[PDB]
């Protein structure tokens, strides 16, 4: 019960789960120009507007 | 955003309840707008509903969880009196697990949430009691 | 049809049948004998004995002996003139600046 | 500072968001960027011209030179891929992601 | 962090102030370090190349080994010349700016106090 | 070497965390590490605060 | 591709990069950097593929959309300034324009949009032209005004390129977008430092280089774009599977190899101003790209992959072609940690 | 008995396209191995 | 020490140089020659440690460790001498330099006076060991067993470094000759409580403490026996040099926060006791043992008395030897019956006599047969956790019990009974074999005489 | 080495080497039709030379001693029991198919390289571009599967957009009795179990889809069995055609220096012939690779490069 | 006469090999020469002789 599931569970597993899910999502690109200049824009106007890092 | 985080640390912690929540909804607002900005942006909505339809929903997700985490970090205070204690804070943070895990529908999500922005509310909570700096500026 | 064709695995290579004086070493049997004595004569009759001998007639390991001997000298002289044998303070107490209370 | 100033960068960003909005089609994207320089172009000769300097007079018109030394390229990035597809949509510009 | 240093007078290996220094001796076990490099280095390219590797291209060796030391004494003659160059303006500036720095006092263990913690 | 192998190797990919798994886990996991831990420390709070006030004796505890 | 018309365009690249070198003008520096776009540009095209055209147009549209940003910023540095020194900015708005515009160009994330599908369209030898010399005008030109960069953007930048290069890294399995995703993480870690003590940025840039210098010689001397084939790679030479293994082990991180040289040095230059969980972030994010790089080792040295029937053939014709400097890359790949004070002849 | 070496089934592994194969990433074939991927009438009229 | 390294650099080339059937014997010998000239570190003084140089110093706590590491070193050679017979020259040669490289990160890690160089070589030690464990291993685990046991150390250790590089910015010098007299006190914060969790998880990790110790029996089912005999016997004494070179600066904070590592530490010996009682494989049995001694070693070095420390590096000492002997007996058994299972090969006295009495010794020597060292640092170690609170001693008492109770039935199933019928391929005793057993055993019996040599800085 | 791209600079022009006597010649058709001395016969009188056909053992000959390795080193495959039972699991005919491409492969390369840098035109016998049609009869005879077939397209397809087409073709036009007679008074015991069908899907592919796509790129002279006897009219058919037919005409300077560099380095050629397409019938395990590359090492003149073995006679090694 | 051609590195190429000696030996001399006059410069620059 407890070395060989829960122990093994709660910090590898875990982590290795966490990493295979954002790894998954960040590299599922479909190589769209256009979609990479949205992105683009949204971040300036995230960068200059929200953020405000011109003070 | 600059002025959201300074306004929730403005007020004392576990003093007044609804303006502290309304400022960590406001802040996981922004949030939420932020992450369906670059969600629609890199993946393509299949139509305009849809894509207003994803974005509500992580508005949504991301709201409740600054209200919640807020709220229960405010009756946490309030309850043990404790001002200056990260505990609150670690209970404010399973409390927005279990909101993701219930906006999520999952339930070993909401326990691995609960440890991890526990864990980072504690962080946050005594990165303000000792005064840690993320961004240090240069000294030598 | 037969997938990454590979040679049979070989089978538990057996040492006492081509060398019933093998003493597991290799198969020249000069090398095993050479291995052998050099094993035998650099591992027990140079490191063990050697080293035996060595640490047992180490010349006063951290002093411990001396230890006895002063020690031996010292009760020697408090015994003779009526002084305690160990002191409360280890250091002067009139040699301290005590903080103010 | 003024007020031709402010229409001057105005039109730059709005050229920018122009270019940074595709809309299915490359050249009407380095139109964009051209009118991005020529903002840039514009914003640069009233600032000397303001500002009376003269010995800078020659990067306004420099840069533009430099500018239409990239733009030819990007009408040579253009057939190139009219020499591989039929058009020069950039949503079938997507061969590059595995 | 030196570039003011390095401001007046610019690409320069060696100024004239490096030659007021004590040279590095050939001796130098930084040098042989250097020199081991060039030596498995040549061990590289008689191994990649399907060559003997302790034996095939000699003048290859000798020509690492001396392009390792050569490039290897010229960096640290530039190195100790740069540490001399920080300590000497580290003594100036304290020589320079005494009031935003005094001395201390060390007082003696008789007087200063300290807290025991029994372990136990 | 089929019950070597499902003892050890064939317990967490056939493992799903259920209300049952999880409970027993959390019973027996951090269940008597909380207990020796408070046993332990109000043993320590006994003792310090005999030794403190001199009541515990210790005559003769030179070694320690 | 003509040997002297090549000869020309890499001389026209080195020289719009001495150029920003050496440049003391806003406009120089410009002309330097339009002259390195348009020289490296038929470099990607040597093949004349359908990729390499996808590739450089995706290359050329975002550094055209740097380069225009980075006029507007010069522009309006100019305008609240009234000069041309390449020195501090006096105005926050022209040092968004320029980080932004440096940004793009370097492929720092979020902008990292463009550097796997570029580094996957080109052969081998452009995508050591790109990710090597591509790298070090825009180091200079962040060298010139960090005066003024904010601190906050460039942080932000530098921790989200870290923890986006890494996550990338986790999930490809072409070797052109591993090498992408490790120079994004690498950038990450070199301009985390750069206004602490620029001279940690450019010793992280000068190992950096000489590593993924030395990766590409040997992904070039295997003529292996593929993890299967590196593989593969143990049956032509045992020696080609010590040397991949010992360098992508020193781009690990791990002592006594020289990677973990420059890297540990970041935190001796950042526990001195008191940043103390930003070291410990990115050092989590650089055992995630160690993570990848063993998955790698994995594959190539440590397990010995089936082989096919033919590569006997190639077991009777040796190896001739020409590795510029490879033993003398991976030495100073591998070993540079005993000669670590050398940093200082970069001060 | 002998040590464990990797069968067609590691090296396929391997193979995908990507490292982990998404609900997304189930068409992505893998680039090939050697990196190589109307004229106009007109009527010449009577008039 | 230049006079240690540069033999280790020079049998380098030896071990390059030698010929195609002459490269163990030459190593074995020249190795044993090393091992001889170690016994010149005991030149020890009751007041000040051997100082060699700036860089490099040996109290009377490392010594011990030293001549163990390089005596360990020609008994991994002759212990992985067998199987590597049908392996290339080349690759038998590399082998060869991955242990002498080992060795000698090994002794640069023990006498290193600053701690920076300490760190630096002491996970300059984890290249060889991850490279013989997922190279030389004889399963597919062994990749696995690659990521655990790298993944898990550097994990402890990557924060670790920082907070080492801030002491360099606090005290101005991380030399342990100078920290012993410019340390300051900890004070109660929770700036002080990270930096004691960031200065103690790696050597946490490195014991292992119970919740990190997944890594150990991963890691040890299928490693080549080399890589067994220093992963068990040497590799894991790192965390111990570790806290007796480190909680100096920790103090007084470690008094009132070690309690949960204390509480963790107890509860898991008992329970790696009780799996080692309701195991099947002797590597992962030997593996759990392991475990549960380095949890004592945790808790003895936790409470830091003298007598904690005496007992804890006795135990150190002890536990290296037994375990590697300990893997010498397994690694015979899975040589001649192709497994590893315990049930399997039943009744070995009955055809293997001098094994059964190897088997004898090293199970009476695992569970603390006095007047033997492992009974000497065990007995030190039950008085200082008795000094800490009495009712430790309860939670000694019933693992006291249990680590007897599987240590002879490990033996008792694996050397007693009918033996199995259906195999037929039990080899009588190579001399090699027996050599390698009594060369473990003897210095084992041979320090219960003298055992101030190996009692720690502090005898 | 001997040519790169400092010689093109210096001048070292193709196209000045290549006279009018510059014509690839290969001659190819059915199994026994006579060709053996034939394409002999264009070397003897027309001062070329003509490379013998691409056997198993062709590069051993070409390196090394000359003497042609064994089975175990090189090929690890067999004609002679691919003639007993073409139908065997382990598919030796697709690993005796696979190393006569290879071997094709490594001859067109050697003899464009000898063009290109002498500008004497060479004869081949059943060049790279004539092989597949072998392999439709293996597929046609049910002697191998789907998937080797797909290997072997995709090799060739990455392995061909490189080449050149040659100037003329030589076809003998033999009838599938008269070959079949002389296969059964070959004398040899080990081919005597040629089916007709195995000739007959031979001579199907070789006329149906070889000859529209031959045709254009170069020049193919269709002769017959009968007149494949008389050398003279052949060499007046070779000496009196017009060079038009191929891209033999749109290459210059640059480009054959291109083809020079890629040809000339022989890994370069050989790098796609093993791409990592897993097949059942070529993948060699790994045990046995390394044992059989262990085996080659020892070989002498094989631990070394080619002039670095002192166990062959090699002086001056330590100032080479 | 082993293989049947003659490969390129089967003969010693004494122009190339003398020109690495000469290189080596110039730099040897010059190292020498170097700091010769780096350390005679350095007692005259300090007077410590
Ligand atoms: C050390 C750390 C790493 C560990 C591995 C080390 C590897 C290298 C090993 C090198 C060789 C060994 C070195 C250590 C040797 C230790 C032993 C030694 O020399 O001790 C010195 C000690 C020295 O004794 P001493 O310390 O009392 O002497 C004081 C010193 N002088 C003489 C100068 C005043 O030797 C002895 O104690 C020997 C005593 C006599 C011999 C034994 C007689 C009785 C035998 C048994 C009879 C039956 C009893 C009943 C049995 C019942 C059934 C069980
Ligand atoms: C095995 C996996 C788990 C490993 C756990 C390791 C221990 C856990 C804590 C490690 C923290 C990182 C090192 C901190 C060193 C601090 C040294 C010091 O003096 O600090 C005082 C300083 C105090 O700040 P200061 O010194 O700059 O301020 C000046 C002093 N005062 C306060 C008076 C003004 O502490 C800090 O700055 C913050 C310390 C806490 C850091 C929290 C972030 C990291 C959280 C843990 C991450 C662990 C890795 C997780 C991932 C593992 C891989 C998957
Ligand atoms: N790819 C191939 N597949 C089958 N047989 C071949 C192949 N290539 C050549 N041969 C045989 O090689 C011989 C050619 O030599 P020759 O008889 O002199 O023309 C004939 O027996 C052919 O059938």
């Amino acid at each position: 019960l407890l070395d060989l599931i829960w122990l093994e569970t709660i910090l590898p597993k875990t982590i290795s789960l966490a990493q295979m899910k954002m790894s998954t999502t960040i590299t599922s690109q479909k190589g769209l120009i256009k979609l990479y200049f949205l992105s683009f824009l949204i971040t300036i106007l995230i960068s200059t507007t929200l953020l405000n890092f011109h003070e | 955003a600059k002025t959201l985080l300074h306004q929730y640390w403005d007020i004392p912690e576990g003093t007044e309840c609804h303006r502290k929540t309304y400022a960590a909804t406001s802040i996981g607002g922004a949030s939420g707008l932020v992450v369906s900005a670059y969600s629609v942006a890199l993946k393509t909505p299949t139509s305009f509903l849809e894509g207003v339809a994803r974005t509500g929903r992580y508005t949504f997700t991301a709201a409740a969880i600054g209200a919640i985490f807020g709220l229960t970090s405010c009756i946490s205070a309030q309850v043990r009196e404790k001002p200056d204690d990260p505990l609150n804070y670690l209970i404010g943070g399973c409390a927005g697990g279990l909101t993701l895990g219930a906006r999520t529908r999952s339930y070993g999500i909401g326990a691995a949430a609960c440890a991890y922005m526990g864990l980072t509310a504690a962080l946050v909570k005594m990165g303000q009691l000792e005064g840690w700096k993320v961004f240090a500026e240069p000294k030598v | 049809t037969l997938r990454w064709q590979e040679d049979p695995e070989p089978e538990d290579e057996n040492l006492y049948e081509k060398n019933p004086d093998s003493h597991g070493y290799d198969k020249d049997p000069a090398v095993d004998v050479w291995n052998m004595r050099v094993v035998f004569f650099f591992g027990f009759s140079i490191v063990l004995v050697l080293g035996s001998t060595f640490v047992a007639y180490l010349p006063d390991y951290r002093m411990q002996e001396w230890a006895r001997r002063e020690a031996e000298r010292l009760v020697k002289y408090r015994e003779a003139h009526g002084l305690p044998l160990m002191e409360s303070n280890c250091f002067d107490p009139s040699k301290i600046q005590l903080p103010e209370d | 500072m003024s007020l031709v100033y402010m229409n001057i960068m105005m039109a730059f960003t709005v050229s920018l968001t122009g270019l940074l909005m595709y809309r299915s089609h490359l050249m009407s994207s380095l139109l964009c960027l051209e009118g991005m320089m020529l903002s840039l172009f514009i914003l640069a000769t009233l600032m000397i011209l303001n500002s009376h300097f003269t010995l800078a007079s020659m990067m306004p018109i420099i840069l533009l030179v430099f500018a239409a030394c990239e733009a030819a390229l990007g009408l040579s990035l253009l057939v190139m891929v009219s020499n591989t597809y039929g058009t020069d949509y950039v949503q079938n510009l997507n061969l590059l992601q595995c | 962090m030196m570039t003011g240093r390095q401001a007046r007078a610019p690409l320069q290996f060696l100024p004239d102030e490096a030659r007021s220094l004590p040279p590095p001796k050939l001796t130098d076990p930084r040098l042989a370090y250097i020199g081991f490099l060039g030596y498995c280095s040549g061990l590289i390219d008689n191994a990649i190349r399907r060559r003997p590797v302790l034996s095939a291209g000699l003048h290859r060796q000798f020509l690492y080994i001396t392009s390792f030391v050569f490039v290897g004494y010229y960096l640290l003659k530039r190195q100790d010349y740069m540490y001399a160059v920080r300590d000497h303006d580290m003594f100036s500036y304290i020589k320079s700016h005494p009031e935003d720095f005094p001395e201390k006092d060390k007082k003696t263990y008789r007087e200063v106090f300290e807290e025991f913690h029994p372990v136990r | 070497i089929r019950w070597t192998c499902a003892r050890s190797a064939n317990v967490y990919p056939n493992f799903r965390p259920n209300t049952k798994t999880s409970l027993l886990g959390a019973l027996f996991g951090i269940g008597p590490l909380i207990f020796w831990y408070y046993v332990f420390k109000t043993d320590r709070d006994r003792k310090e605060k005999l030794i403190q006030e001199g009541k515990l004796d210790r005559t003769f505890n030179i070694s320690y | 591709m003509n040997p002297i018309i090549l000869i020309i365009i890499l001389m026209t690249v080195m020289l719009g990069t001495i150029i920003v070198m050496i440049s003391t003008h806003w406009l120089l520096i410009w002309i330097g950097f339009e002259m390195n776009m348009l020289a490296i540009i038929p470099i990607m095209m040597k093949k004349h593929n359908p990729r390499a055209t996808e590739a450089s147009t995706k290359y050329f549209l975002t550094q055209s959309t740097a380069s225009m940003l980075l006029m507007m910023a010069i522009i309006i540095n100019l305008m609240f300034s009234g000069q041309w020194t390449v020195m501090k900015l006096f105005n926050p708005m022209a040092s968004m324009l320029m980080t932004m515009a440096l940004a793009m160009k370097l492929g720092m994330a979020p902008f990292h949009f463009w550097v796997p599908e570029v580094t996957q369209g080109i052969p081998l030898s452009s995508g050591l032209i790109l990710l090597t010399w591509q790298k070090l005008a825009p180091m200079s030109v962040l060298y010139q005004i960090l005066p003024s960069i904010n601190l906050d953007l460039i942080l932000t930048l530098s921790i989200l390129s870290i923890t986006i290069g890494g996550w990338g890294g986790l999930n490809q399995t072409q070797l052109r977008k591993i090498m992408a995703y490790s120079s994004i993480a690498h950038m990450g870690w070199m301009t985390a430092v750069l206004l602490y003590n620029p001279t940690m940025t450019l010793l992280n840039l000068i190992i950096y280089i000489i590593m993924t210098s030395t990766m590409f010689t040997l992904f070039m001397a295997n003529s292996t774009t593929t993890t299967l084939s590196l593989s593969h790679t143990w049956n032509k030479a045992p020696i080609m599977t010590i040397l991949v293994l010992i360098t992508l082990l020193s781009m690990g991180g791990l002592p006594p190899l020289s990677g973990f040289m420059p890297k540990w040095m970041i935190i001796q230059e950042m526990t001195k101003n008191d940043s103390i969980i930003l070291p410990t972030l990115m050092a989590i994010t650089a055992l995630l790209n160690l993570y990848f790089y063993m998955r790698l080792t994995y594959s190539t040295a440590l397990t010995m992959f089936p082989s096919t029937n033919n590569m006997k053939m190639k077991w009777q014709f040796p190896t001739t072609k020409r590795m510029t400097l490879l033993p003398t890359m991976t030495v100073l790949s591998t070993m540079l940690l005993p000669l670590t004070p050398i940093l200082s002849i970069l001060e | 008995a002998r040590q464990w070496q990797p069968d067609v089934e590691w090296a396929e592994q391997y193979g995908g396209a990507v490292m982990y194969p998404t609900k997304e990433t189930a068409h992505w074939k893998p680039p090939p191995w050697n990196d190589v991927d109307s004229n106009l009438t007109l009527n010449f009229g009577p008039q | 020490m230049l006079k240690y390294i540069i033999p280790t650099m020079m049998l380098m080339p030896l071990t390059w140089l030698s010929k195609n059937s002459m490269i163990w014997i030459n190593t074995t010998l020249h190795s044993l020659l090393i091992s001889l000239t170690s016994l010149l570190l005991l030149n020890q003084f009751g007041d000040n440690s051997l100082n060699f140089s700036l860089t490099f110093f040996s109290d009377s706590l490392s010594t011990p460790l030293l001549i163990l590491t390089m005596w360990l070193l020609p008994l991994m050679l002759m212990a992985s001498q067998h199987h590597l017979s049908k392996e290339n020259l080349a690759r038998k040669k590399l082998f060869i330099s991955m242990l002498i490289l080992l060795q000698l990160f090994l002794i640069m890690t023990f006498t290193a006076t600053e701690l920076i160089f300490f760190y630096i070589m002491f996970e300059a030690t984890l290249v060889p060991t991850l490279i013989i464990i997922t190279r030389w291993g004889n399963q597919t685990e062994r990749l696995n067993a690659g990521l655990y046991f790298l993944f898990y150390t550097l994990a402890g250790s990557l924060p670790l470094l920082v907070a080492l590089i801030y002491i360099q910015n606090t005290m101005g010098s991380l030399n342990f000759l100078i920290l012993q007299y410019w340390v300051q006190p900890m004070p109660n914060s929770w700036s002080n409580t990270f930096m004691w969790l960031a200065c103690m998880m790696a050597f946490m990790v490195k014991m292992p403490l119970y919740g990190l110790h997944l890594w150990l029996p991963k890691a040890h089912v299928e490693a080549p026996i080399a890589g067994s005999m220093v992963l068990a016997a040497i590799l894991l004494k790192l965390g111990g040099y570790g806290m007796m070179r480190i909680t100096l600066l920790l103090n007084p904070i470690t008094d009132f926060m070690a309690y949960p590592f204390i509480m963790l530490s107890l509860w898991g010996m008992i329970m790696t006791s009780s799996i080692c009682l309701r195991q099947t494989d002797l590597k992962s049995l030997i593996a759990y043992s392991s475990v549960s001694h380095m949890a004592l070693v945790i808790v003895a070095i936790l409470i830091q008395t003298p007598w904690s420390y005496m007992g804890a590096t006795a135990l150190m000492i002890a536990h290296g030897l037994t375990s590697s002997m300990l893997f010498c007996l397994a690694n015979s058994n899975y040589e001649r019956v192709h497994s590893r299972t315990m049930i399997l090969a039943r009744g070995l006295q009955t055809l293997l006599p001098l094994m059964a009495a190897w088997w004898l010794l090293a199970s009476l020597t695992n569970l603390a047969l006095p007047p033997s060292i492992n009974l000497i640092g065990e007995l030190f170690v039950v008085m200082s956790t008795f000094s800490w609170s009495n009712i430790t001693i309860i939670l000694m008492g019933l693992n006291m019990v249990i680590t007897a109770l599987y240590s002879l039935y490990m033996l008792i199933t694996t050397q007693r009974g009918k033996h199995t019928h259906h195999i037929n391929n039990i080899l009588p005793s190579f001399t090699r074999e027996n050599a390698l057993m009594s060369l473990h055993m003897l210095p084992l019996l041979l320090l219960s005489l003298n055992p101030k040599i190996i009692l720690g800085p502090l005898y | 080495l001997q040519y790169g791209p400092l010689a093109y600079i210096l001048g070292e022009k193709t196209t000045k080497k290549m006279t009018e006597n510059s014509k690839l010649i290969t001659v190819d058709g059915n199994i026994c039709s006579g060709k053996s001395k034939l394409a002999k016969e264009v070397a003897e009188k027309l001062g070329l030379k003509h490379f013998p056909e691409a056997g198993i053992h062709y590069a051993d000959s070409t390196t090394g001693d000359g003497k042609p390795l064994p089975v175990r080193f090189s090929g690890n495959c067999s004609l002679e029991k691919f003639y007993d039972d073409p139908k065997s699991n382990d598919g030796n005919s697709y690993r005796l198919q696979a190393w006569l491409y290879a071997s094709r492969l490594l001859q067109y390369a050697d003899a464009l390289e000898h063009l290109l840098s002498t500008g004497q035109g060479v004869v081949l016998e059943r060049s790279i571009y004539s092989d597949f049609v072998f392999l439709e009869a293996m597929y046609r005879q049910g002697f191998i599967r789907k998937q080797c077939v797909d290997h072997y397209n995709q090799v060739k397809k990455v392995t061909v957009c490189e080449y050149l087409p040659p100037h003329v073709v030589i076809y003998v036009d033999v009838p599938v009795s008269e070959v079949q007679s002389r296969i059964q008074k070959k004398g040899n015991p080990h081919e005597m179990k040629i089916t007709s069908a195995y000739l007959q899907d031979i001579e199907n592919v070789y006329k149906g889809t070889f000859l529209p796509e031959m045709s254009e790129k170069c020049e193919v002279l269709q002769y017959s069995a009968w007149e494949a006897e008389d050398a003279e009219k052949v060499v007046e058919d070779i000496q009196y055609l017009k060079y038009d037919k191929g891209p033999w005409l749109d290459q210059d300077d640059r480009k054959l220096h291109n083809l020079r560099m890629l040809v000339q380095d022989k890994l370069e050629v050989l790098n796609y012939t093993s791409i990592p397409v897993f097949l059942p019938e070529v993948t060699i395990g790994a045990h046995q690779s390394d044992r059989v590359f262990q085996e080659f090492t020892e070989l002498p003149g094989r631990k070394y490069r080619a002039g670095y073995n002192e166990d062959v006679g090699d002086k001056w090694i330590w100032l080479k | 006469k082993f293989y049947i051609q003659e490969p390129p590195h089967g003969s010693p190429n004494w122009l190339k090999v003398g020109l690495t000696l000469g290189t080596s030996a110039f730099l040897w001399i010059y190292l020498i020469k170097q700091h010769n006059e780096d350390v005679l410069e350095y007692k005259r620059r300090n007077g410590l002789e």
